[PDB]
């Protein structure tokens, strides 16, 4: 099974402020990482689906980028709303796998 | 032909399944839809 | 053909639809059809015949110490995929336009070819229909759609008609 | 628009087998070519992949949980389904379906979780 | 008494894109490009794969003590690793 | 459209001159020049669409003894940029020519409309003109631009001045 | 036009032929033609112009260690020759196909060049050919040829032989 | 239909030169661009080629009996022609004419011998 | 000179059965392998072109494919008509060469 190792395991930032959430893969993944957005109470969000690109509806202040097994999630402005747990998501292997995620507290 | 994502049944030119393949395949293509009109517009009245 | 076509004619593309007294119908026109037919035929087995099989491609390993390979080798793949990406979907765009324009030329040319045959038999409606000034019946509505009407059989009676 | 909607009993006894399943709606189960998939959350840990499966019948299992889960589907009802066999206290988890798109990418479809249902809670106890 | 000239329509909801129009209605079409797979590994032309299972390349050429069943798989149409 | 267009012409690419005892003056066709518009728009979009993004790409150093993967990679390069190079050549012109050849298409189908509908109430000059065999004022004149001319209404007139 | 081409027409590719009481015989359009050698001509250049010169290329060895580096070179060379080979032929069946058209176009003008002079002072025919209803001399051909042929001049005695 | 019909005496004697044709019909030997090739096949063994030759003249030998071999071509009749100086028992074989045909590949035209001809026996012997 | 070798020397096979030939390039001759059927007192007919293309007029039991020293060809469903002598030809070099052929025998 293909590891995911996010990092930090929790974040804190003001609201404006930026917000960089790594990821890195035991196995080369190339392109096929997903980012997840999980509201306390509910079903994951998808925002990124390339490593590079957004699902429709996802606001613009979410970006990402990667390679081979480093991969990184920003929140530029950060918005009160934004307040999640972040998911790094391997869609290379079948055992698809999840990293422990990253909580990211405002202020 | 056989992908590593399954096989396929196929004897249309292009493939949007994978890449790698063994046995006689449709080419890979990164497309969503490939399609040719033969017929006319379809506008009745 | 103008303001649509008919759900009502089913035996082919191109076709006339006629009335008198001996009852109205539809009927494609043969020649017509059947030449729009193996023009396009021709060319979608060209735009297949022309993009050649996939034989039987894997990946590669490489070493740590062998990234330089790994890259140009993946240069190379992606490079021929995004050329015959943009070559099959160019095409098919190109196509396309083509075959709309084939066929909206082929119906006007037998309107024209009709159009010919009548000269001053009937009157040009503006709907891509034509009125006669004399009575037909079956016998003269094949004949126009044969392309072997005679005109000077009805000039008498048209100009009657047209006063 | 697609919705999932998980439905179960939401309590199951030590040994039990336990059963949800999924309606999908706004979609065709029998017509998309995607994958279906279960995945869990332990309360307190992040997500866990159980398996998927594919319109062929097809199906897939996490490993370290595969002499236990069995996936179906039945395309009549747009309905998918999940079972575990012997389940425990370690079982207790939101049980959520999923549908898995996808875009074509350089190396093949690259897949994606985009409709994920709502989740329903499962607490193992007697 | 008239002669109408005309063309077919039907009820087909099938699109092509053009370069001057998109999404055209036409009365039929031709689906050059296939999406559908099989999710499985088939037989080629009734041959079987050497599947190596846990196994790597090494492993299975080196004899790595747990790629025991492979010993005796002599040929095949293709390597799953 | 014979012998050259009309700078007076401003607000559209195809429209109607006119003369007659209330004033002459030019007037675009808008419904010709918005679906050429919209036509041509779409087609410089499909090209710019059709060709991806460049993304970060750098070059690669060789050792002495590597001559081999230089020139590879060298040739890799060179063959990628000489079929772009040609594919965005060649788009253009081809869409070049379609492009004046639709134009001259859409300015010969209004001259037609406007045929169609006057028939025998207006000489046609050959200078891609009419001239009314009636007296015509700005009513008449936008009725024909509309493609709502009535031709029995001014029959009479017409076949008194003709002789 | 109709029907085949005049093998007895040799000074160009479009033209007319004529008969009166001085004596028949064929003559080409040479704006019609030089016009159609011209384009035609520019275009065979562009499809030559566009696709550059090979430049010395040789292959390479490779050693019974470096097999990976060898097929991806022998990759590099299918897939250019793969590329380019498609591109030579599809540009040429592009190419073919418009000049036909072209051709046809070119001819079709003539007819209406001429329909357009004869108005009234000639039968149309049907096969790509008028019928004077006045006498006309060899200088009255040559006018219609040259695009300038006086109507008027003829218009009675063509109202008085049509009857 | 393309037809080669190779003729020659069939009895040589010692120190002789053996002279074969070839007479090519159903194709033009000025025209087509091929090569013309001349191999041969001794009783009990496989086959041998002697050499060929082009449309302007060239021609190639099989380098153990170069020296020997001689090939000609006279467009005028459509006619092939080889020569076997020395002759010997070692010579007895059954003596073909071919035509080489093409078709571009990967890496330059991939010849083939297609027509064939009929075979022309030739013993050396006194 | 490139020496091809083929293997076996002679093959015996039933009527309905599958018949592998192989040969093997001293030298890599790429894709310039051409297969020849020899009927006793016959030219040779050309079977296989390219090394995996027929000639036309070829029964399609009859295939072949190689890479660049090793070449097969194959005859399914064997019939009592492919009693033959079967040769490999090469034609990449100038001094084309056969190899020894393989005698079929039917039964
Ligand atoms: C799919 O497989 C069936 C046999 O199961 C065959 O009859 C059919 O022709 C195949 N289809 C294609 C190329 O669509
Ligand atoms: C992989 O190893 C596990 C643990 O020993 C075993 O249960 C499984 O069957 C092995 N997989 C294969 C394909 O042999």
């Amino acid at each position: 099974d293909i590891q995911m190792t996010q990092s930090p395991s929790s974040l804190s930032a003001s609201v404006g402020d930026r917000v960089t959430i790594t990821c890195r893969a035991s196995h080369n993944i190339q392109n096929f990482l997903n980012w997840y957005q999980q509201k306390p109470g509910k079903a994951p969000k998808l925002l990124i689906y390339a490593a590079s690109t957004l699902q429709s509806g996802v606001p613009s202040r979410f970006s990402g980028s990667g390679s081979r097994t480093d991969f990184t999630l920003t929140i530029s402005s950060l918005q009160p709303e934004d307040f999640a747990a972040y998911y790094c998501q391997q869609s290379y292997g079948l055992p698809r796998t999840f990293g422990q995620g990253t909580r990211l507290e405002i202020k | 032909c056989q992908t590593p994502q399954g096989a396929i049944n196929s004897s249309l030119p292009f493939q949007n399944v994978h890449p790698v393949t063994i046995g006689e395949c449709p080419k890979y293509v990164r497309s969503a839809k490939l399609r040719m009109v033969t017929g006319l517009r379809n506008i009745p009245s | 053909f103008i303001e649509g076509g008919w759900t009502g004619m089913v035996d082919g593309w191109y076709g006339y639809h006629h009335q008198n007294e001996q009852g109205s119908g539809y009927a494609a026109d043969q020649k017509s059809t059947q030449n729009a037919i193996n023009g396009i035929t021709n060319k979608v087995n060209s735009v297949i015949e022309k993009m050649n099989t996939q034989f039987t491609a894997v990946g590669k390993e490489f070493n740590k110490l062998e990234r330089r390979m790994e890259n140009l080798n993946k240069k190379v793949d992606d490079g021929f995929l995004d050329i015959w990406t943009y070559n099959a979907e160019l095409l098919v765009l190109l196509e396309n336009e083509r075959t709309l324009d084939f066929h909206d030329s082929n119906v006007k040319n037998l309107y024209e070819k009709v159009k010919s045959q009548l000269k001053n038999n009937a009157k040009e409606i503006g709907n891509g229909c034509f009125e006669f000034y004399h009575k037909c019946n079956n016998e003269c509505m094949e004949s126009v759609k044969n392309g072997t009407y005679d005109y000077p059989k009805y000039s008498e009676e048209s100009k009657l008609n047209r006063e | 628009q697609v919705q999932l909607r998980e439905s179960g009993p939401g309590l199951v006894k030590p040994s039990q087998t336990l059963s949800l399943t999924c309606t999908v709606s706004g979609d065709s189960i029998s017509n998309g070519g995607l994958y279906w998939n279960w995945i869990r959350q332990r309360p307190g840990r992040g997500l866990e992949w159980i398996g998927y499966i594919y319109y062929n019948g097809v199906t897939t299992y996490n490993p370290s949980l595969r002499s236990r889960i069995a996936i179906s589907l039945e395309t009549a009802k747009n309905q998918l389904s999940l079972r575990l066999s012997s389940v425990s206290a370690a079982d207790t988890a939101i049980y959520y379906c999923a549908r898995e798109g996808w875009v074509p990418d350089y190396g093949g479809r690259n897949y994606y979780l985009d409709f994920w249902g709502q989740g329903t809670l499962v607490t193992v106890s007697s | 008494d008239t002669i109408c000239i005309g063309y077919h329509a039907n009820n087909s909801t099938d699109t092509v894109d053009t370069v001057l129009e998109k999404n055209v209605t036409v009365t039929h079409s031709v689906n050059l490009l296939e999406d559908s797979h099989n999710g499985k590994l088939c037989l080629l032309k009734g041959i079987a794969p050497l599947q190596l299972g846990n196994c790597s390349v090494a492993g299975w050429i080196l004899g790595n003590p747990e790629c025991e069943l492979l010993i005796s798989k002599e040929s095949w149409s293709y390597i799953v690793e």
